[PDB]
C-alpha cells in the first residue's frame, strides 16, 4: 500500500533526529584550522618556484 | 495515511530546531580575522588536446601526473599531464559516456552514461591492449558518477534516484543505496572511503555509509539541483554546486551548510567543483565557460581560469595539489598552475 | 632533450592521435538521427523499417550514408539533465499519430506540447525535425465519422481527409519559433513505410547540405 | 625614364588616388580583422578556412605594402622611391595577384567538395594536402612572376611599376591566358555546380509535399569577373600597348577591387568569421591583454 | 603470450638468409620489437629495433647495412633478413616485445630463440664478476657499473636487469633499476647512483641459479654486461 512509503521517510527521518550535533563554531573552528595547518602544503595557494614545479613553463 | 503524514511534519520540525539550535555562529563570523588570500592568478601551464566533442568528465590518478578524461565522441584518453602524451585511448560501447573513474591503485578505469551500465577497464593486461573487465548492470537510469574504493569495489550514482555499491569480480551490485527523490547527479567518497555523499536533483544531499548501507544525513538548501559534490579534504565537509547558480558548504557534524558562495555577476549554475589541497580554495567550473576560485573561508571570489570557448564541464585538483585540470565543452582540457 | 623512452612514448602518442582523427573524421560523416515520439505514437513501427532500459542505437546504411538512430523513449529520467548530450544530432524525428483525436484522457495536445519543448529548446535551435505523421489509414477511415472538433476547438474549413492532414501539419510546423534557423521536414506514412526510409535519406541530405552551405559560408 | 606623365593629359589619376586610398583603408582593416579572428580562435582555423586564410595573408600583403606606392606615383604622375625597390614592387605586386586567384580557385574547389562530395574534402585537403596547396600557391606565384625580374619598370600606361608590356610579352600573355582560363572556369564552373547540387537536393525533397545560395554564387563570380577579366583580357588583346590611357588604368584600377572586397565575400558573410569576430567584441579587449 | 622464431639452422660465411618469429597472444600491432643476439658461450648483444607501426628502425652498428628488421602486423609476424654473414654473426636470436608509454615495462616478454650456425662511443656496462658462489636461503648481491651516469633529467634511472636460467630466454627482473616486473617474486630488489647499480636476492631459492645480466635504455645503441653467474 501507498502507507509505506509515508512509513520509510519516518524510519528514516526519526533516525536523523537521533544523529550526533555539535555546535557549528565548532566546525568552523576545524575548518580553519586545517586551513591554516596545510597552507604550506597546498600548491595552489602557495605557488611553488620553477625548481619544484613539474608543469615547468613551455 | 494522515497520521505518518504528520508525523514526518514534525520530525522534519524537531530537526529544524535543533539545526538552529547549534548554529551558535556561523564560519563568516568565525573567519572575520584571517587574512584573504591574494589574488589566484593561474596559467595554463599544459593544453590537452585531441578530444572531438564535449568533455563529460575527468579524474586524476593517486600519481597526480596521470588523468583520465571521458568524451562523448566515444573515447576515454589517459593522458600523461606532464608530457602531454596519449597513454591510452579506449573506445567506449556506448559513446554517451556521462562519467569516469580512475582506480586508486592506477590499475583499472570506469566509465558509465545513458546505457545504464558501468564499464570497467583493466590497464594493467599482458596482451597490452586494454580491455573491459567487467560491464556492471542493474540501474534503471543513467550512471551520474563512479568512484572507486578499491580494484574490487566501486560505487555509482545514477538517474534512476539510486546509488549502489558493486563487487566487480561477482558483477552484481552488493549494496543499494535508496532514498533520494530525484536523479542522483553527482557522488564523492570520503578520504577514508567508509562514507560517500550524493547530490540528486531534488535539490538535497544525503551521506551515506558504504557498509552500513543507509543515509545518515540529509543536507537541503539549493532552490535547483545539484550537479557537483566534492569532500574538503579533512572529510568533516563537502561543497555542493547546482543550477541554482551557487555553490555551498556543509559540515557533517554541524549538520546544516555553514556558508554560500553566492554572486552578482554569476547567474547560471555550476557543473564541477574541487578543493584544493589545503582546503583554503574552492574550485567550481560554472556554465559561462569560466571556472571560479573562491576562498573558501571567506567566499571571496579569489580567481578565475577564464579560458574555454564552451560551457565547463569537469574539473580536477591532483591529488598532491600540484596543478587543476579543467575539461570543458570544447573538447579541450585545460591545466592551470 | 629527451630520453629514448620518452621519444618512444612520444611515438605512440602520436599514433593514438592519429588513431582518434582518422576515427573523427569518420564520426562527422555519419548521419545522427534522435528519435522521439509519444508512448505509442510509431517509433516502434518506424524502427521496425529502418531495423533493415537505456538509449537503444540501431545503425543502418542506406544509399551509401550510414544512419545511427538514438531511440531514448526508454529512459524514464530527468529529461533536461541528458537531453544536451544531443546538441549535435543532424536531425530529430517526431512521430505522432493521428488516429490520436479521440484518445482524451487530448494526447494529440500533448504530443504538440512535446513538439514545442523539442523545437524551442536552448540545444535545437539549429537542429532540424523530421515529422512523422503516421496511422493515416486510421486517420482517413476515421475523420468520416469523428471530425477535428473533437479534439480541437477550431478545425479546418471542412472535415475533410487532405485538408484535415494538411491543417494538423499547418499546427504543427506553427508551434516552431525559430523558423529562421530550422527548417521542420514533414512525412505522411499511411503504412506505405518502403518511402519512409527514402524519405529520412532525402530530408537529412536536405540537412547535411544546409549545414555545409554554413561552413563554407555560402548560406 | 621613371615619369608617367600623361601623354594625353584626362586628370583621371586623382580619381586613382582616391579609390587607391580606399582600397588601402577597407582592405587592410577587413584583411587584419579577418586574420585577428582566425589567429586568435584555433577552433576557426579549420582545414577550409586555411585557404581563406591564405587568401586573406595575400591581399594585405597587396593592401598594406604594396597600395600605397599606387596611391603615391599616382599623385606625383612620377616614381618617388628607388628605382630598384621597383622591380621588388612589381614582382610582390603580381605573386600578391597570382596567390588571389589561385587561392580563389582553390576556395571554389573547396566549396563544391564540401557540398557535392564530402567524403573527398578530408582525403583532398588532409593535413598533408592543405599545408600543400597553400605552399604551392606562394610557390607557383613566385616562380610564374620571378623570371621577369629584368622586365619590371615604370609601365607609363598605369603611372605604376609593372612588367613592360611591349618586350614580355610572349611568356607574360602566356601566363596571363593560363590565369584567365584557369580562374574564370574554375570559379564559374564550380559555382554553377555548387547551385545546381543544392537545387536537386531541395526539388527531390519538395516531392512529398501534400535561395540565397544563388545570389552568394552570383556575387562571387561577378566579383572575379569584374575583379580581373578587364585587366588580363585587356592586356591579351592589347600586346603592343595602342589602347588609349585610363582604360589601361581603369583596368588596371579595377584588380584593386579584391583587396578589398574579397574580406567582404570570404570574410565578412561567413557564419564562422562573422561569429568568431562577434564573441570577440562582445567578451570585451580581453581577447588582446589576455588571451 | 607467446614469441616463437623459426629459420634456424647453418649458413654459409657471406650469404644471407630470413629470420622469423610468430608473434601470439597479445597485441603485436601495438608492441615494439627487438631483436638480441647472444653468442654460443659469451653475453647478450642487442642486434635491432624496430618501433610499433615501423615509424623508428634502430640497428647495432655492428650488424647496421648488413641486417634489416621488419614487421607484418596484419600476421603478427617479424622478419630479420640478413646479408654478407660474418662469422662472428653466429648466435642465438631471441626476439623481445617492448611497449613504451609512462609506466610500461620494455623487454617484458622474450621468445624461445633461434639458433644460427655460420659455418667456418656507445655506454659501455660493466659487472663485477662473471661468476659468484650461492647456496639456498642465503642473501646474494651483483654489482654493476656504467660509462654514463643513467639518471636522466626526468629523473628516471634507466637500468634493466634480467635474468637467464640455463637453456630458458632471458626474462625481465627489473626495469629502471628500482621496478620489479609482473610475476616477479618479491625476493628480488634493485638500486643504485646513477653511475654504480645492484641488484640483490634474499631468501635464495632453486631455480634462481643462472645468468644476470644489465642492460642501459637511456641511449639506442643498447649495452649489456658481461653477465654474472650464480650457482649452487
Ligand atoms: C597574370 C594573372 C595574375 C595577375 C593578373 C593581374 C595582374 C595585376 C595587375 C594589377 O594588380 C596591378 C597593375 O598592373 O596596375
Amino acid at each position: 500500500a501507498s502507507i509505506a512509503q509515508a512509513r520509510k521517510l519516518v524510519e528514516q527521518l526519526k533516525m536523523e533526529a537521533n544523529i550526533d550535533r555539535i555546535k557549528v563554531s565548532k566546525a568552523a573552528a576545524d575548518l580553519m584550522a586545517y586551513c591554516e595547518a596545510h597552507a604550506k602544503e597546498d600548491p595552489l595557494l602557495t605557488p611553488v618556484p620553477a625548481s619544484e614545479n613539474p608543469f615547468r613553463e613551455k | 495515511l494522515d497520521q505518518l503524514r504528520q508525523e514526518a511534519e514534525q520530525l522534519k520540525n524537531q530537526i529544524r530546531d535543533a539545526r538552529k539550535a547549534c548554529a551558535d555562529a556561523t564560519l563568516s563570523q568565525i573567519t572575520n580575522n584571517i587574512d584573504p588570500v591574494g589574488r589566484i592568478q593561474m596559467r595554463t601551464r599544459r593544453t590537452l588536446r585531441g578530444h572531438l566533442a564535449k568533455i563529460y568528465a575527468m579524474h586524476w590518478g593517486t600519481d597526480s601526473r596521470l588523468l583520465v578524461s571521458a568524451s562523448q565522441d566515444g573515447k576515454l584518453i589517459i593522458w600523461d599531464s606532464y608530457t602531454t602524451n596519449k597513454v591510452h585511448a579506449i573506445p567506449l560501447r556506448s559513446s554517451w559516456v556521462m562519467t569516469c573513474a580512475y582506480a586508486p591503485s592506477g590499475n583499472y578505469v570506469a566509465c558509465g552514461g545513458l546505457d545504464n551500465i558501468c564499464s570497467i577497464y583493466n590497464l594493467k593486461t599482458r596482451e597490452g591492449n586494454v580491455r573491459v573487465s567487467r560491464e556492471l548492470a542493474g540501474h534503471t537510469g543513467y550512471l551520474s558518477c563512479c568512484r572507486f574504493l578499491d580494484d574490487n569495489q566501486i560505487v555509482t550514482s545514477s538517474g534512476d534516484t539510486t546509488c549502489a555499491l558493486w563487487d566487480i569480480e561477482t558483477g552484481q551490485q552488493t549494496t543499494t543505496f535508496t532514498g533520494h527523490t530525484g536523479d542522483v547527479m553527482s557522488l564523492s567518497l570520503a578520504p577514508d572511503t567508509r562514507l560517500f555523499v550524493s547530490g540528486a536533483c531534488d535539490a538535497s544531499a544525503k551521506l551515506w555509509d558504504v557498509r552500513e548501507g543507509m543515509c545518515r544525513q540529509t543536507f537541503t538548501g539549493h532552490e535547483s539541483d545539484i550537479n557537483a559534490i566534492c569532500f574538503f579534504p579533512n572529510g568533516n565537509a563537502f561543497a555542493t554546486g547546482s543550477d541554482d547558480a551557487t555553490c555551498r558548504l556543509f559540515d557533517l557534524r554541524a549538520d546544516q551548510e555553514l556558508m554560500t558562495y553566492s554572486h552578482d555577476n554569476i547567474i547560471c549554475g555550476i557543473t564541477s567543483v574541487s578543493f584544493s589541497k589545503s582546503g583554503r580554495l574552492l574550485l567550481a567550473g560554472y556554465d559561462d565557460f569560466n571556472c571560479n576560485v573562491w576562498d573558501a573561508l571567506k567566499a571571496d571570489r579569489a580567481g578565475v581560469l577564464a579560458g574555454h570557448d564552451n560551457r565547463v564541464s569537469c574539473l580536477g585538483v591532483t591529488d598532491d595539489g600540484m596543478a587543476v585540470a579543467t575539461g570543458s565543452w570544447d573538447s579541450f582540457l585545460k591545466i592551470w598552475n | 632533450t629527451l630520453s629514448a623512452e620518452d621519444k618512444a612514448a612520444v611515438e605512440r602518442s602520436k599514433m593514438i592521435d592519429r588513431n582518434l582523427r582518422e576515427d573523427g573524421e569518420k564520426a562527422a560523416r555519419e548521419v545522427k538521427l534522435l528519435l522521439l515520439g509519444a508512448g505509442e505514437s510509431g517509433k516502434n513501427t518506424i524502427v521496425k523499417q529502418m531495423k533493415i532500459t537505456g538509449i537503444v542505437e540501431t545503425h543502418f546504411t542506406f544509399k551509401d550514408l550510414h544512419f545511427k538512430m538514438f531511440d531514448v523513449g526508454a529512459q524514464r529520467s530527468e529529461r533536461k539533465k541528458w537531453i544536451h548530450c544531443f546538441e549535435g544530432v543532424t536531425a530529430i524525428i517526431f512521430c505522432v499519430a493521428l488516429s490520436d483525436y479521440d484518445l482524451v484522457l487530448n494526447r494529440m495536445h500533448a504530443s504538440m506540447k512535446l513538439f514545442d519543448s523539442i523545437c524551442n529548446n536552448k540545444w535545437f535551435t539549429d537542429t532540424s525535425i523530421i515529422l512523422f505523421l503516421n496511422k493515416k489509414d486510421l486517420f482517413e477511415e476515421k475523420i468520416k465519422k469523428s471530425p477535428l472538433t473533437i479534439c480541437y476547438p477550431e478545425y479546418a474549413g471542412s472535415n475533410t481527409y487532405e485538408e484535415a492532414a494538411a491543417y494538423i501539419q499547418c499546427q504543427f510546423e506553427d508551434l516552431n519559433k525559430r523558423k529562421d534557423t530550422k527548417e521542420i521536414y514533414t512525412h505522411f506514412t499511411c503504412s506505405t513505410d518502403t518511402k519512409n526510409v527514402q524519405f529520412v535519406f532525402d530530408a537529412v541530405t536536405d540537412v547535411i547540405i544546409k549545414n555545409n552551405l554554413k561552413d563554407c559560408g555560402l548560406f | 625614364n621613371f615619369s608617367c606623365y600623361h601623354e594625353s593629359v584626362l586628370g583621371y589619376r586623382y580619381v586613382a588616388v582616391s579609390w587607391g586610398v580606399v582600397v588601402a583603408v577597407t582592405g587592410t582593416v577587413g584583411n587584419v580583422l579577418t586574420l585577428l579572428a582566425l589567429a586568435i580562435q584555433p577552433k576557426l582555423r579549420t582545414r577550409f578556412n586555411l585557404l581563406i586564410a591564405n587568401l586573406t595573408l595575400a591581399d594585405l600583403l597587396y593592401c598594406t605594402l604594396l597600395q600605397p606606392f599606387s596611391v603615391d606615383t599616382y599623385l606625383h604622375l612620377h616614381w618617388r622611391t628607388g628605382a630598384t625597390f621597383c622591380r621588388v614592387f612589381g614582382l610582390l605586386l603580381f605573386a600578391s595577384n597570382s596567390v588571389s586567384i589561385l587561392t580563389l580557385c582553390l576556395i571554389a574547389l573547396g566549396r563544391y567538395l564540401l557540398i557535392a562530395h564530402p567524403k573527398l574534402f578530408p582525403q583532398v585537403f588532409s593535413a598533408k594536402g592543405i599545408v600543400l596547396a597553400l605552399v604551392s600557391t606562394w610557390v607557383v606565384g613566385v616562380a610564374s612572376f620571378a623570371p621577369l625580374w629584368p622586365i619590371y619598370i615604370l609601365v607609363p600606361v598605369v603611372c605604376t611599376c609593372s612588367f613592360d608590356r611591349i618586350r614580355g610579352r610572349p611568356y607574360t600573355t602566356i601566363l596571363m591566358g593560363i590565369y584567365f582560363v584557369l580562374g574564370l572556369s574554375s570559379v564559374g564552373i564550380f559555382y554553377c555546380l555548387i547551385h545546381r547540387q543544392v537545387k536537386r537536393a531541395a526539388q527531390a525533397l519538395d516531392q512529398y509535399k501534400l535561395g540565397k545560395v544563388t545570389r552568394m554564387c552570383f556575387a562571387v563570380f561577378l566579383c572575379f569577373a569584374l575583379s580581373y577579366i578587364p585587366f588580363l583580357l585587356l592586356n591579351i588583346l592589347d600586346a603592343r600597348v595602342q589602347a588609349p590611357r585610363v582604360v589601361h588604368m581603369l583596368a588596371a584600377n579595377l584588380t584593386w577591387l579584391n583587396g578589398c572586397i574579397n574580406p567582404v565575400l570570404y570574410a565578412a558573410m561567413n557564419r564562422q568569421f562573422r561569429q568568431a569576430y562577434g564573441s570577440i567584441l562582445k567578451r570585451g579587449p580581453r581577447s588582446f591583454h589576455r588571451l | 603470450v607467446q614469441l616463437v622464431e623459426s629459420g634456424g639452422g647453418l649458413v654459409q660465411p657471406g650469404g644471407s638468409r630470413k629470420l622469423s618469429c610468430s608473434a601470439s597472444g597479445f597485441a603485436f600491432s601495438s608492441f615494439g620489437m627487438h631483436w638480441v643476439r647472444q653468442a654460443p658461450e659469451k653475453g647478450l648483444e642487442w642486434v635491432a629495433y624496430i618501433s610499433s607501426g615501423s615509424g623508428t628502425i634502430y640497428y647495432a652498428d655492428t650488424v647496421k647495412g648488413r641486417f634489416t628488421i621488419s614487421r607484418d602486423d596484419p600476421k603478427n609476424t617479424l622478419f630479420l633478413q640478413m646479408t654478407s654473414l660474418r662469422s662472428e654473426d653466429t648466435a642465438m636470436y631471441y626476439c623481445v616485445r617492448s611497449i613504451y608509454y609512462y609506466g610500461s615495462s620494455p623487454f617484458d616478454f622474450w621468445g624461445q630463440g633461434t639458433t644460427l650456425t655460420v659455418s667456418s662511443s656507445d655506454i659501455v656496462m660493466t659487472q663485477a664478476t662473471s661468476s659468484v658462489p650461492v647456496t639456498p636461503g642465503e642473501s646474494v648481491s651483483i654489482s654493476c657499473r656504467s660509462s654514463k651516469s643513467l639518471l636522466h633529467s626526468n629523473g628516471n634511472t634507466y637500468l634493466y636487469w634480467f635474468l637467464q636460467r640455463p637453456g630458458q630466454s632471458p626474462q625481465l627482473l627489473i626495469y629502471r633499476m628500482s621496478n620489479l616486473a609482473s610475476g616477479v617474486p618479491d625476493r628480488f630488489s634493485g638500486s643504485g647512483s646513477g653511475t654504480a647499480f645492484t641488484l640483490t636476492i634474499s631468501r635464495l631459492e632453486a631455480e634462481d641459479v643462472g645468468v644476470y645480466y644489465c642492460m642501459q635504455h637511456l641511449e639506442y645503441p643498447l649495452t649489456f654486461g658481461a653477465g654474472t653467474k650464480l650457482e649452487l
